[PDB]
């Protein structure tokens, strides 16, 4: 479970994991995908004496 | 009266107001002086001796309207209207959308709303000239018919003609100006305006920089939407700690390129680049958007009777006069008497006859004009029912309506209440893992608030399970393992094998519980205070 | 916009049909027909055209909603006379009257190439 | 892209793909304007 | 030199105060924009009584 | 501060548990729709595009469910995501073969929100149990919520620009839970005051009054037209009310058609008409001034609100009891549809004509004021003579101020009563007042005749201008204008001085309203935090969270307050 | 059906801008509906595609584009001949379903220049263009027949744009409506008593009331029926009003015939049989 | 601020011609917020010496 | 501002009758005669023109509307 980084699936080792900021979802297109987890989005968090 | 002629002489030559002050025929007066003076209401009546209960008058008002403020001065005959409605108008007048100066083009404020075809008030107070209101109107005098219709105009709303919307009914431009600055981010770290490619930079999540120019800025006139990157810039960070090959074209080029919030759609209006006192290079861009009247959008009469567009219909569906005149607006009659806004009728009655006269009427509350009968008698002269009431034909069956209709022109306000900016919803999205609560709001696509009172109602509701779904499932869901030996939440949990409760040597008697994650945090917070709360079904 | 385009008011989708025909399940020799993308404007003359027919036991119509573009018509006639014939008779009579109205209009306008006086 | 800066006050295009400090010929002012987009744009008459 | 004082619009020292509307439009200024409020960091600021 | 973080001050308690954000919720501005059934709510397509439901796959609808997956996110009747039994979820927007994608029974599919779905709707601020109700959705154009007028009534919503909030449950228990409880039809009667909460209002109430008129007659063609408007109908045309000289139907006949056919409500016309207590008995031409319906058939009587609802003796309460919420809701939706359509064709307006009264009476009214003006002077001079007699237990000033007040009240009332007489029944205003809508006689006085005395806390306007109100007045002035009396009408206009006194009182109403608005939220909180500790038990005894008994049984009977009703026992009859 | 109205027709008055006539022997529902037909139903050509090549004028393109809509294009060339662009299966547009327009102006003159419909030209085959001294080689112009001033230009302002006029009708948008307000009257004496008219002296007399001129404050007949509808069509200029009426009359008939065909199709598609 | 409770807002009569009575926000700041009269003016201060 | 063609209440054109009106005003100081000459026999149309106002000329007053 150390193989996170940015790519894995139970059926295949993921090749791409797009971040959909709009819905705040993580999608893996080539199989179907919801690798789960949206950590609160970095694209939401991209506006942020001696 | 000769002094008036001097005031007339001033238009060409000179005769200053100060000279009028120097003339000493008028003086400037504080409240302490007022306590002693015998003030007169009017020059005419008070000079009469026949019924002189007093004649010791010392000073007189220029005009009673001088008590009035900027807002009150706008609405005619406020005294025929209920008093608070005017305060509501005074506030709501401020709430209205409209023009504000001349050089809108040079102006690039964050937000603006301007009307295509504004109109000076058909009925005006003379002072509004000094307010330059006719120069800068903030509404139009629409011709309205007062009728309940289908009840879609009930309670603070109105039915409006969609076909009139087609002609350009209250349509407006919305301008938003965006500004963006470049600047250092450390001794070496800094933002860098550019058009990075997906492989030559990271932090791009998924958005593309097609709209961009090599400078990193979008071109003027470009069609925009609530997702794409509006300004392109990226900041490399460690310059050396990356070292050795984890090179990539993205390198350390972290994205900081500005994009549009997930809501707005439109076209790029203007782009301006310059520098400030800080010295840093910065740019300012104006984005143009178009505001058209829609169902539910907030509107208002000049007489403090606000309302939203309950619906919009084609001109054919609308009931029509002997000519076939469809009103611009359909207001519910009943809203007026409860508020007791007779003045609203006077705008219409004065407006009707003025329109027929082809000449503007004054909107000063105090007159000798006898606006009631004389206007009514005059309304009869143009060839109309003296009270203003008129029969109209059905919009669908064409048949003449049983009741007769009071119809005529009225100054109306488009209020600063974009309903589409007021809406908000979500079913799933970004959260706040620190508390597992939903995001702050719409500008971050957050969830909607739940209040203490909805909880209070929900208890009174007795539907505990819906609250449970709402408090737990619809907000903060969690699973916890506890040691059977102790209600203390202690596990290492090989989330594929072992669980264990260290300090209790638990190897198998692990148990699973469902609680909120934010609640577990509170409990951990108690433990940090050396408290060891525990919990069991027994 | 959070609202449909204007042509959608009258234009039908490829899966839609202009009218739908249903028999009444309540009283004999009656039926209820549903017309899509249409208004009372058509509805009212046809009701009147059916009302003009004395063989009609019942005739009536309504939109399901004014915002919606659809109408439903319930009709009942004598047990020997089908409601379909009444609708068919009413439309054919009405179209025929319209053609003559047009022709008299043509006669009426044509009747002053210059002036009536 | 020849586009890239039409000073505000001299009212003249600088016109280059450069990372210059928003400067401008003859007119020392930094106020810059960007040309109209070179793209197909349909408008309705509604 | 002791300081830079922020000045009220249409002040006596607001030299535009003598200019015509035509001058003001020549300046791209609005003739019906009397001011009377400061501009701080490009933002308009008004004192409340 | 670690204690502070917890402490409540935006802490774990108040800042998190007592109030947080949730998903599957929407809020917009509100718009009216009398055409909507009482359970309907109008819903924006974008919201419907935003809102979804995750349904678990069943073999009975799996093929359709697969079509939603196949339809996908690219249209409304499709689905955004599918959640597999093992827990895996799939984005169909980026799925390479959304239509070809496999699926089976037991999987969950996140499909778009559809119509006919039940949601929970709430006011904000929330003040009672009807403030949150389960509703049926209606997917519509434009980002507006459309609602039935009568649903506004428990909500007290205003389309001036109010937003309210809606939540969509995601569990079938809760869907049942909302359906069996949160649904509006059960909410009709309040247990707080054993009364109905529904109320037909304004346009609808006015046209109903108009509709009960004796002069109401219908044509056969329009009867068919009216019949189609019916949400439900027997399919059997009723017999004409008139046969000769020509066949006709009455509005009372047709209103009675709307009425369910085996229930009656009597005794409360509740209108001014006829007379108070013995005149209508004056022979029994029982007349159109009193309400009576038999076997679902209205005999006579102009309708009122006390008949129409939110009161004791109302038709609405008894229908709820007999016909039940479900039949009563369909009747109610139906009547509103019909009355609206009749109103639409009948029409209603208002104008300056409605403000017109008789000149001579109007001439008499001013002269009535003149006598009262003269009457005040008689009172002032006697006091100045010190020949005025102080009221026992009161000072002479208290008597004087009281005495002037009776006069300003008697005159205004007299002149008001002249205006009540002076108005035709033809008037929309009298029509609006009589119907039980937003008006009254005092309004007529204010609009047509006289606003009356303005006061400060009930006292005449104080001498803030050094023993005076204004420098326009003489010193030691005691005129009613000098103390805020508005003699003019809204039609007459106001003097500069009267307007100011009128403006001042408007503040008193407004300030009190703002203060009252903040305080109620706070007082309630104090109230709720106390009363939350108690609930009913299965042994009928009322008990608390530590199971201790409050009462032997709830309300000393254990019965539902809604099933209670106002009754006369009449056993306390005078003579034995 | 055994009996129908004879739809009596009488034309009172006609011009290129208006037509006044009296229709008798007909239903009120027919009169209103045909009236509703006069506005919405009539097909017309209007601009749907606009490209603005250059604009150094003060107004923003979308203001002009909305205005381009507001332009009253005459429809006197059988605009019905053009196929609908949707049905014309052409790449977005073609001369068989579109007209093309182009406008280019530059103010080199020091004084304020005015821009007019004339600056806009039909690049597509000269189907009758905007009404600006094109119909009027007639010594009867209003004052100039410059119908619409597009905008004004002080020295230095320029405007370059392209336009596509396309087929449409009033129901689609009011810009496609070839008619202004439509005048209508029946039964001025109110013998039908459709409304009370309390104190008829408070009601001035209508011009049609004059025919039934009367000083009896409003004669009455309970048996009466709507008859002698008085019409006055007010064309917006886009077409001659009577010709608008014929096109309206033709369209409504066509609208009905298609429903009958569908009605036949309903019974064809159904299992029902009739003969 | 200083001096609170049992003081409130309503109106003073001398305000006549000094402030518009209607010109106030409908918020809690109602009456608490005032507005200049059409022709009112303010003393700038002088030396009586 | 920039006189919209077609009276919102009816549809009566006025795309050039503003300046003509202004011409009519310079020629004749009788609005009634001006209003009548324009042909606006309807007061809805009259309100359109009567309540119209054109500030653009002041906008034109600027010199810099050059870029
Ligand atoms: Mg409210
Ligand atoms: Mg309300
Ligand atoms: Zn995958
Ligand atoms: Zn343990
Ligand atoms: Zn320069
Ligand atoms: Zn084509
Ligand atoms: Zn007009």
């Amino acid at each position: 479970l150390d193989a996170l980084p940015r790519v894995t699936c139970p059926n295949h080792p993921d090749a791409i994991l797009v971040e959909d900021y709009r819905a705040g979802d993580m999608i893996c297109p080539e199989c179907g995908l919801v690798v789960g987890d949206r950590v609160i989005d970095v694209g939401s968090e991209w506006r942020t004496r001696t | 009266k000769r002094h008036i002629d001097q005031l007339k002489e001033r238009e060409y030559n000179n005769y200053s107001w100060q000279d009028l002050v120097a003339s000493g025929v008028v003086e400037y007066i504080d409240t302490l002086e007022e306590e002693t003076v015998m003030l007169a209401m009017t020059p005419d009546d008070l000079q009469e001796k026949e019924v002189a209960y007093c004649s010791t008058y010392t000073h007189c008002e220029i005009h009673p309207s001088m008590i009035l403020g900027v807002c009150a001065s706008i609405i005619p005959f406020p005294d025929h209207n209920q008093s608070p409605r005017n305060t509501y108008q005074s506030a709501m007048g401020k709430q209205a959308m409209g023009v504000y100066i001349t050089n809108f083009h040079v102006r690039m404020d964050t937000l603006a709303h301007v009307l295509y075809y504004p109109q000076k008030p058909l009925v005006t107070t003379r002072s509004m000239e000094y307010l330059r209101f006719r120069e800068l109107p903030a509404g139009i005098n629409s011709i309205v018919a007062i009728a309940s219709y289908t009840g879609y105009n009930q309670e603070d709303s109105v039915i409006m003609n969609r076909s009139a919307v087609d002609r350009g009914f209250f349509r407006s431009v919305f301008y938003r100006s965006y500004k963006e600055q470049e600047s250092k981010k450390g001794f070496d770290q800094e933002e860098v305006f550019e058009k990075p490619t997906r492989e030559t930079c990271q932090g791009m999540r998924h958005a593309i920089y097609d709209k961009l120019d090599d400078d990193g800025l979008i071109a003027p006139g470009v069609r925009v939407s609530g997702d794409d990157v509006i300004i392109g810039k990226t900041v490399t960070l460690p310059e050396n700690e990356d070292e050795l090959e984890s090179t990539n074209r993205r390198y350390t080029k972290r994205d900081c390129s500005t994009f549009l919030r997930t809501s707005e759609t439109g076209i790029v209006d203007q782009v301006m680049v310059t520098l400030n006192q800080e010295g840093y290079k910065f740019c300012k861009i104006r984005v143009r958007s178009v505001r058209i009247p829609q169902i539910g959008d907030k509107f208002a009469s000049r007489h403090g009777q606000k309302g939203t567009c309950g619906i919009q219909y084609r001109q054919e569906d609308m009931p029509f006069t002997c000519e076939g005149i469809t009103p611009d607006i359909i207001i519910n009659p009943h809203a007026i008497p409860s508020r007791m806004t007779i003045g609203h009728l006077i705008e219409c009655l004065q407006g009707k006859v003025s329109a027929n006269k082809g000449e503007i009427g004054d909107a000063t509350p105090f007159n000798d004009a006898v606006n009631v009968q004389k206007i009514s008698n005059l309304l009869s002269d143009y060839g109309y029912h003296l009270r203003g009431n008129e029969v109209l034909y059905n919009g669908f069956t064409g048949r003449k309506i049983t009741s007769q209709i009071f119809i005529g022109p009225t100054y109306y306000q488009r209020l600063k209440h974009m309903v589409d900016d007021k809406i908000h919803s979500r079913a799933r999205g970004p959260i706040q893992i620190l508390n597992r609560q939903p995001m702050e709001g719409r500008s971050r696509d957050g969830g909607l608030r739940f209040g203490e009172m909805e909880r209070d109602c929900q208890i009174a509701h007795g539907a505990a399970q819906f609250l449970r779904e709402r408090l737990f499932e619809a907000s903060d869901p969690y699973q916890v393992h506890v040691c059977n030996l102790c209600g203390i939440m202690a596990i290492a949990n090989t989330r594929t094998h072992t669980y264990e409760c260290r300090g209790c040597r638990n190897k198998t008697q692990i148990s699973l519980v469902r609680m909120p994650y934010a609640c577990k945090l509170l409990f951990q917070e108690l433990m940090s205070m050396s408290i060891a709360p525990r919990m069991m079904s027994v | 916009m959070n609202a449909p385009p204007a042509f959608e008011s009258f234009l039908l989708f490829e899966g839609e049909k202009k009218i739908t025909i249903n028999k009444d399940t309540k009283v004999p020799n009656a039926c209820l027909f549903t017309i899509n993308k249409e208004d009372h404007t058509l509805g009212n003359i046809i009701k009147s055209q059916l009302l003009k027919d004395p063989q009609v036991l019942f005739a009536g119509y309504k939109v399901p909603h004014p915002l919606e573009h659809k109408i439903i018509i319930r009709v009942q006639t004598t047990p020997d006379y089908s409601p379909q014939e009444a609708f068919t008779n009413a439309i054919t009579d009405l179209i025929s009257e319209l053609s003559l109205l047009e022709e008299r209009f043509r006669v009426a306008i044509k009747d002053k190439q210059e002036g009536i006086e | 892209q020849p586009m890239i800066y039409i000073c505000g006050e001299c009212h003249t295009e600088n016109e280059i793909k450069s990372r210059d400090p928003i400067r401008c010929r003859e007119c020392g002012y930094r106020i810059m304007y960007k040309k109209r987009t070179k793209r197909l744009v349909v408008f309705d008459a509604r | 030199f002791i300081g830079k004082i922020p000045i009220m619009l249409r002040s006596t020292y607001c030299l535009l105060n003598g200019l015509t509307d035509r001058d003001l439009c020549e300046l791209n200024e609005c003739p019906l924009d009397p001011g009377g409020y400061f501009i701080i960091n490009g933002s308009e600021k008004v004192l409340i009584a | 501060s670690l204690k502070q973080r917890l402490k409540g001050k935006e802490g774990r308690v108040r800042g998190n548990l007592m109030g947080k954000r949730v998903d599957f919720s929407a809020r917009t501005v509100i718009t009216p729709d009398p055409n909507l059934s009482i359970d309907q709510v109008g819903v924006p397509r974008s919201i419907a595009a935003n809102m979804t439901f995750a349904e678990i796959v069943t073999p009975f609808n799996i093929d359709r469910l697969q079509e939603l997956v196949r339809r996908g996110n690219s249209q409304y009747p499709g689905a955004k995501y599918i959640i597999r039994d093992n827990g895996d979820r799939i984005d169909l927007r980026f799925h390479p073969k959304p239509s070809d994608l496999h699926l089976q029974t037991g999987y969950k599919v996140e499909r778009h929100m559809c119509d006919g779905d039940i949601v929970i709707f709430n006011r904000q601020p929330t003040l009672h149990k009807m403030s949150m109700m389960g509703h049926r959705v209606r997917i519509l154009p434009w980002s507006t919520f459309r609602l039935n007028l009568s649903v506004t009534t428990p909500y007290n919503a205003d389309f001036d620009g109010d937003e309210m909030n809606l939540h969509l449950p995601q569990s079938l228990e809760t869907r049942a839970e909302i359906q069996e409880l949160a649904m509006v039809p059960r909410m009709i009667v309040t247990p707080q005051s054993n009364r109905p909460v529904m109320g037909i209002v304004q346009d609808t109430l006015t046209a109903v009054r108009k509709f009960t008129k004796r002069d109401v007659f219908l044509e056969r063609g329009e009867v068919m037209n009216l019949l189609m408007f019916l949400s439900t109908w027997d399919g059997k045309v009723p017999q004409p009310a008139i046969l000769k000289p020509r066949p006709l139907w009455t509005g009372k006949q047709i209103f009675s058609l709307i009425i369910p056919g085996h229930i009656n409500c009597i005794r409360t016309h509740s209108t001014h008409p006829d007379d108070e207590d013995s005149g209508p008995y004056k022979h029994i031409s029982p007349g159109d001034t009193k309400v009576v319906v038999e076997n679902g058939e209205l005999i006579m009587g102009i309708l009122c609100k006390k008949s129409l609802g939110t009161s004791a003796g109302s038709l609405v309460h008894i229908s709820y009891l007999e016909m039940g919420h479900d039949i009563t809701r369909l009747f109610y939706s139906n009547i509103q549809t019909v009355i609206n359509n009749w109103l639409l064709i009948e029409g209603h307006t208002i104008g300056i004509g409605d403000s017109i009264a008789d000149s001579k009476t109007y001439q008499d009214i001013q002269n009535t004021i003149k006598k009262a003006k003269q009457d005040v002077i008689e009172v002032i001079e006697k006091a100045h003579n010190n020949e005025l007699e102080p009221t026992p237990g009161n000072t002479l000033r208290q008597t004087f101020e009281n005495q002037v007040n009776r006069i300003l009240n008697d005159a205004r009332d007299k002149t008001g009563s002249s205006a009540q007489k002076s108005l035709s029944e033809y008037n929309n205003f009298k029509s609006m007042v009589v119907s039980g809508a937003k008006g009254s006689k005092i309004n007529i006085s204010q609009v047509i005749a006289v606003v009356g005395q303005q006061n400060v806390e009930g006292k005449r306007i104080p001498f803030g201008f050094k023993h005076r109100t204004l420098p326009h007045f003489i010193k030691d002035d005691y005129g009613p204008e000098s103390r805020g009396f508005v003699e003019n009408s809204y039609l007459a206009g106001l003097t500069p001085t009267e307007f100011f006194f009128h403006a001042m009182g408007g503040r008193e109403g407004l300030i009190d309203t703002a203060v009252k608005t903040a305080e109620t939220g706070y007082i309630q909180r104090r109230l709720i935090k106390s009363m939350e500790s108690v609930m009913v038990k299965y042994d009928a005894t009322v008990r608390n969270s530590i199971n201790q008994v409050v009462q032997l049984r709830y309300g000393e009977d254990g019965l539902a307050g809604e099933s209670v009703e106002f009754q006369n026992l009449a056993t306390l009859k005078p003579s034995n | 059906m055994p009996y129908a109205n004879q739809p009596t027709v009488r034309i009172t008055e006609l011009t290129d801008e208006n037509v006044k006539f009296i229709i008798e022997n007909t239903d009120l529902a027919v009169a209103n509906s045909i009236r509703r037909v006069f506005i919405a139903e009539v097909p017309i050509i209007a601009i749907d595609w606009v490209q603005i090549d250059a604009n150094s004028s003060v107004l923003h393109d979308e203001f002009i584009a909305h205005r381009l809509g507001l332009i009253p294009l005459i429809s006197d060339d059988i605009v019905d001949k053009l196929q609908y662009s949707r049905d014309c299966t052409c790449e977005e547009f073609c001369p068989e379903c579109s007209v093309e327009f182009t406008l280019d102006v530059r103010c080199n003159e020091d004084q304020t220049r005015h821009v007019t419909s004339r600056d806009l030209i039909s690049n597509s085959p000269r189907v009758i263009p905007v009404t600006s001294r094109n119909r009027d080689n007639d010594p009867n112009d209003y004052v100039e027949q410059d119908d619409i001033l597009i905008v004004k230009l002080r020295k230095g302002q320029e405007l370059r744009l392209r336009a596509y006029a396309k087929k449409g009708f009033g129901k689609e948008h009011a810009k496609w409506n070839p008619t202004a307000g439509v005048a209508f009257e029946y039964d001025p004496d109110n013998a039908l008593r459709h409304t009370v008219y309390p104190k008829p002296e408070e009601w001035p007399k209508s011009e049609y009331s004059e025919l039934d001129e009367d000083e009896s404050q409003a004669p009455y007949d309970p048996n009466g029926k709507p008859e002698r509808f008085y019409y006055n069509v007010e064309s917006c200029g886009s077409l001659r009003p009577e010709t608008i009426v014929l096109s309206a009359l033709s369209g409504l008939k066509k609208k009905l015939s298609d429903l009958q065909t569908q009605l036949s199709h309903e019974i064809q598609s159904d299992v029902l049989t009739i003969n | 601020r200083d001096g609170k409770l049992a003081k409130p807002r309503q109106l003073h009569n001398t305000l006549w011609g000094m402030v518009c009575p209607a010109e106030t926000p409908e918020g809690h700041a109602v009456g608490l917020v005032k507005n200049l009269a059409l022709m009112a003016y303010i003393s700038v201060g002088s030396q009586p010496s | 501002m920039i006189i919209p063609v077609r009276c919102f209440t009816c549809g009566k054109i006025v795309g050039n009758k503003w300046e003509a009106y202004l011409g009519l005003l310079q020629a004749e100081y009788t609005e009634g005669d001006a209003l009548d000459a324009l042909g606006l026999k309807r007061y809805c149309c009259r309100r359109m023109l009567l309540a119209h106002v054109d500030l653009i000329e002041k906008l034109l007053n600027y010199a810099p509307l050059e870029k």
